[PDB]
């Protein structure tokens, strides 16, 4: 019934923010896959103004069917609302909502031998506070936005005074869809650190605290500090854009550069937040699959927690062009090959745990596999941009697009995927078909190196991002790049089969465990699904 | 002149150097590619041996260690010893490259929604810059008939488009040309890949860059922050010519 949206138990919201997730996740891969149908070759040819003509139903459709150039004139607007509309989506509303509301919402408490969280009615706020955030979200794509069309076409971290000076409202819904959204995770993580803190089963100590739980608390701080941030950020530019302020412009004293210090102190933190959790799932998944346990415990502990703090001393490298001083530049070089260090020891630990196992190459340890392989190609990149004279060349083209979604995107996606994989047992009660998964798996890994690989290439040839149309020689390696996005779009798709699939009619779960004795944290103590009421 | 400065069908290379700095540029890159495509082979090999090697099949009873001293430092050290290795040939290639030096030549650049403004304060030349084919030279931003006999007629050819303004900013060649960057509406970025400069054009804010041009021939970058509707029809266009074709250019604009 309804009811579910009522509940307040930490099991029933985490599966919440799972589905709402994926929902939305489709939503946003959906706009990639029209992105790339636009990049795939030169010229304009889906995006036409011609479109506009028509009403929004019939307008859609026809965008979906390439036009000759010579009928179709060039709406970079539309572009700029995709692409800003996928980065929103995903970066608000899709990854975090999973894996911190998702999975941690369901796992740390179990994880923890807490029975709920401290503040269960504040837990269904939040849920409804991320909903209420996308709605807000996908409304402003419908809304009075700039030159004169529907939607906000301002990049996801919008900079003034672009975003300052936009028509109309939808940047407004915009703002108010990511104060609803920040609200979400402050509550989220004031509930996660009460409930790490005051709620822990009798005996178990912090050295005794499974890891996945650790990235969960470590995240939850990092929400705490950098959300509240972004929020004055934001709400500068609601001053600018409604209320006569001029914080950001020029004619009144401002300086859009100071937007951009403000959001990027959120806006780093922001990328960690996402993959922490995802480390978490990582962590749990290899050591019940090497059925070994997971090397060096206490290291892991303080790589986490380095990472988090260290992770707000390192914002400018956002900037190293918009006019920084040598000095500082400097200084931010060096911080952020400092946060290199503990962040790439990681990889080495969980190749560690994995040395001198038993393993076995399940599904959930194949997502696991290959989030050590795209994170190490994602990092090994980020290593070149923290070098400010290299990054002169790289920044705002495709080389930045290719590291992202390698150590970010990809890193939360293979960590969400290994965790569904992992637990869909343990919270339906049914299982996945094992031939299903790995296709999934193979599908996806090679879809997304197709896809990203060759955005490396693009980068160094200078093809700049945010751009509807590229010159001519750009042609083959976004045509690959497109071609490995409608396989990933395919992956996803079927995953959405076996998901459904598994939900309907998988093989009954009998065992509380049904891995291994290696898999030992207490869930796999508890029923598949659990108790209502647990502990 | 030549067309240097520009992509190529299928590239997967920088584009060419045209500047000392840009030369560096390749250089650090170079070297740095070298060491993580060494991290990327060595975790790659590490992880497909330990699941050859370990396998439940191959192995059927797993360690139980959780340390390794030796090893941790070792795997802590390195990380640390490399990433210095990099920053001290990095540093003063970012010296070299933000310490603004003595002009020969000084152009002020300013973007605009969306074109360039150039002017040249020591020779009170000033003009815009449009990209071939935009609404200013009859275009929309297309492809079309016209589109390509205006790239002809401007010394250049269909391949161009995108790329190709109507008007160029003209540089001698050998000299250190600084240019100043600003933006009048909202921020634009000013860029040559083939020069190894970027700096982004901020309202209220006049920023500094610098090259010396090694070689003559045609050079293009493209507005590289979004900034409205036609961020991707806002390119610039530079010609770095001799010490005589630049004076006679000087010249041409002279008003008498
Ligand atoms: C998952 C989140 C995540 C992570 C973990 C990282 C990791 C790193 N990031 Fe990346 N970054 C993003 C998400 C992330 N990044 C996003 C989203 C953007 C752009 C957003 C936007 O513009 O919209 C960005 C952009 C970005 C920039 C600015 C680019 C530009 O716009 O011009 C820079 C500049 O220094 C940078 C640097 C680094 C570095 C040095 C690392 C390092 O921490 C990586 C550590 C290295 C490895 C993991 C390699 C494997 C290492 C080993 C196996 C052993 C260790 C060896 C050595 C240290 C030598 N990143
Ligand atoms: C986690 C964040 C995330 C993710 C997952 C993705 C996924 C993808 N991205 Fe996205 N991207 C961003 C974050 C992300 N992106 C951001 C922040 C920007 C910048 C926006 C801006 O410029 O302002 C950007 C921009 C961006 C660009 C550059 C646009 C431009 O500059 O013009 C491109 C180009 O192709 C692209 C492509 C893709 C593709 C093809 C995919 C995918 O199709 C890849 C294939 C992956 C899948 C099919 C799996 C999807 C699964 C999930 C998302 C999990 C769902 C949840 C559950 C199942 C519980 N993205
Ligand atoms: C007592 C009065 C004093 C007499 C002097 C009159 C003052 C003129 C107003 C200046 O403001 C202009 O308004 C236009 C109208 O909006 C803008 O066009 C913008 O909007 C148009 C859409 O209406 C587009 O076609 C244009 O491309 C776009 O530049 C234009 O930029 C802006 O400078
Ligand atoms: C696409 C998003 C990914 C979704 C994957 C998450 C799967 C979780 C579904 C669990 O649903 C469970 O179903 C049980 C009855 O079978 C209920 O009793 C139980 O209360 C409920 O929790
Ligand atoms: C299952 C994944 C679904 C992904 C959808 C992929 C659809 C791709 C359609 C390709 O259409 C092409 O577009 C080109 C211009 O772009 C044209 O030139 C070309 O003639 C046309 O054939
Ligand atoms: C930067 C590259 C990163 C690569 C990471 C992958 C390589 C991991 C190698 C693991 O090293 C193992 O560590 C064990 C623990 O230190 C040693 O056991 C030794 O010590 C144990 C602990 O008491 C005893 O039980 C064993 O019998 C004894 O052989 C064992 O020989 C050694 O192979
Ligand atoms: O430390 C800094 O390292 C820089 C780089 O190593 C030095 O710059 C020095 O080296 C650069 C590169 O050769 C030159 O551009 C500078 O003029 C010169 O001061 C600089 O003095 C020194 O404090
Ligand atoms: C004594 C008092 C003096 C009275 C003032 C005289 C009025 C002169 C009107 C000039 O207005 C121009 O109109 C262009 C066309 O409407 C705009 O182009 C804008 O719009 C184009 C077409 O949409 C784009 O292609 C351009 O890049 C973009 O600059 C341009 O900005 C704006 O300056
Ligand atoms: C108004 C055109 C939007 C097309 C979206 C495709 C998904
Ligand atoms: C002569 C026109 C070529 C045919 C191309 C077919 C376009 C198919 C696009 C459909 C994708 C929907 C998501
Ligand atoms: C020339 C290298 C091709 C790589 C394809 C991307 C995987
Ligand atoms: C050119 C047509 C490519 C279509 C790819 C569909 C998968
Ligand atoms: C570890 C991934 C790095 C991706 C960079 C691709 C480098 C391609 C260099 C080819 C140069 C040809 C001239
Ligand atoms: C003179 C070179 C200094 C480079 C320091 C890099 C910091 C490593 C961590
Ligand atoms: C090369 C011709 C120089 C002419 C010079 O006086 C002008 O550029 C300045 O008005
Ligand atoms: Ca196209
Ligand atoms: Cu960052
Ligand atoms: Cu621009
Ligand atoms: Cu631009
Ligand atoms: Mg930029």
């Amino acid at each position: 019934f309804t009811r579910w949206f009522m509940s307040t138990n930490h099991k029933d919201i985490g599966v919440l923010y799972l589905f709402t997730g994926g929902l939305v996740g489709l939503i946003s891969v959906a706009f990639t896959v029209y992105m790339r149908m636009e990049l795939m070759a030169p010229g304009v040819q889906f995006m036409c103004a011609e479109h506009l003509e028509s009403g929004l139903v019939k307008g859609f459709f026809q965008s979906l069917w390439p036009s000759a150039v010579e009928n179709c004139t060039p709406n970079g607007h539309l572009w700029n609302v995709m692409i800003t509309g996928h980065g929103i989506l995903m970066m608000f509303f899709v990854v975090i909502p999973a894996l911190f509301g998702g999975f941690g919402n369901y796992f740390m408490p179990l994880h923890i031998g807490a029975p709920d969280m401290a503040f269960p009615r504040m837990n269904n706020l939040s849920y409804w506070l991320y909903v209420a955030g996308t709605s807000l979200a996908v409304a402003s794509l419908f809304a009075p936005g700039g030159n004169g069309q529907l939607g906000s076409g301002i990049g996801w971290v919008l900079y003034p005074p672009l975003s300052t000076s936009e028509s109309g409202y939808s940047t407004d819904l915009a703002i108010f869809a990511v104060h609803l959204s920040g609200a979400s995770s402050i509550l989220g993580a004031i509930n996660m650190i009460t409930t790490f803190l005051n709620m822990r089963a009798p005996g178990m100590t912090m050295h005794k605290v499974p890891l996945f739980a650790w990235s969960i608390f470590v995240t939850a701080w990092l929400i705490l500090l950098a959300l509240p941030v972004l929020a004055g950020a934001i709400t500068m530019l609601l001053t600018d854009r409604n209320f006569g302020t001029t914080f950001f412009q020029p004619s009144g004293g401002g300086d859009p550069v100071l937007y951009q210090h403000i959001l990027w102190f959120f806006g780093h933190p922001e990328v960690y937040i996402i993959v922490l959790p995802a480390f978490g799932i990582v962590s749990h998944v290899i050591a019940t699959f090497a059925k070994k346990p997971i090397f060096g415990y206490l290291p892991m502990v303080y790589a986490m927690v380095a990472i988090g703090v260290l992770g707000f001393v390192v914002w400018a490298h956002h900037m190293y062009t918009a006019g920084l001083s040598l000095t500082q530049q400097s200084y931010f070089m060096m911080a952020t090959m400092v946060i290199a260090v503990p962040t790439g020891i990681m990889i080495f630990s969980w190749i560690a745990t994995m040395w001198g196992g038993s393993i076995e190459l399940k599904t959930p340890m194949l997502w696991a596999l290959g989030f050590l392989f795209l994170f190490t190609v994602g990092g090994v990149t980020g290593i070149v941009l923290s070098q400010a004279s290299v990054d002169r060349y790289y920044h705002d083209t495709y080389y930045v697009v290719a590291h992202f979604h390698y150590v970010m995107s990809l890193g939360a996606v293979f960590g969400i995927f290994a965790g569904i994989y992992f637990w869909i047992g343990k919270m339906s009660g049914r299982q996945y078909p094992e031939w299903a998964g790995k296709l999934h798996f193979w599908m996806m890994f090679v879809g997304a190196n197709l896809t990203f690989f060759p955005q490396h290439f693009l980068g160094r040839q200078g093809m700049p991002r945010r751009y509807i149309d590229y010159p001519e020689a750009f042609a083959t390696w976004n045509f690959v790049s497109s071609l490995g996005a409608f396989l990933s779009f395919a992956s996803f798709l079927f995953f959405l089969g076996v998901i459904f699939y598994t939900l309907t009619r998988g093989a009954r779960v009998t065992a509380n465990n049904y891995w291994n004795e290696h898999a030992d944290t207490l869930e796999w103590t508890l029923t598949s699904p659990p108790p209502e009421h647990t502990f | 002149l030549e067309i240097i400065g520009r992509p190529q069908p299928g590239g997967t290379g920088f584009q060419p150097s045209a500047s000392p700095v840009a030369t560096q540029i390749h250089w650090l890159d170079g070297f740095i590619l070298v060491i993580i495509a060494a991290i990327t082979i060595f975790v790659t090999l590490l992880i497909l041996y330990a699941v050859w090697r370990f396998h439940e099949k191959r192995n059927k009873v797993p360690a139980r260690f959780t340390h390794n001293s030796p090893l941790e430092i070792a795997w802590t050290i390195v990380p640390i010893v490399i990433l210095v290795a990099i920053g001290a040939f990095s540093l003063p290639v970012l010296f070299n490259q933000q310490e603004i030096p003595e002009a020969d030549v000084t152009v002020k650049v300013t973007g605009y929604q969306w074109y360039w403004g150039y002017e040249y304060p020591d020779e009170e030349i000033s003009f815009e810059s449009y990209m071939i084919g935009s609404p200013a030279t009859g275009g929309d931003n297309r492809m079309s008939p016209e589109v390509e006999q205006q790239l002809i007629e401007a010394g250049y050819s269909r391949d161009e488009f995108l790329l190709a303004t109507d008007t160029a900013m003209v540089v001698p060649v050998n000299k250190t040309v600084v240019v100043q960057v600003t933006g009048a509406d909202v921020i634009h970025s000013w860029t040559v890949p083939a020069f190894g400069v970027k700096q982004d054009a901020v309202p209220g804010r006049l920023a500094q860059l610098w090259f010396r041009a090694e070689r003559e021939g045609i050079f293009f970058g493209q507005c590289s922050e979004l900034c409205g509707i036609s961020h991707a029809y806002m390119p610039i266009t530079v010609k770095v010519v001799s010490e005589e074709a630049y004076a006679a250019w000087l010249e041409q604009h002279h008003h008498h």
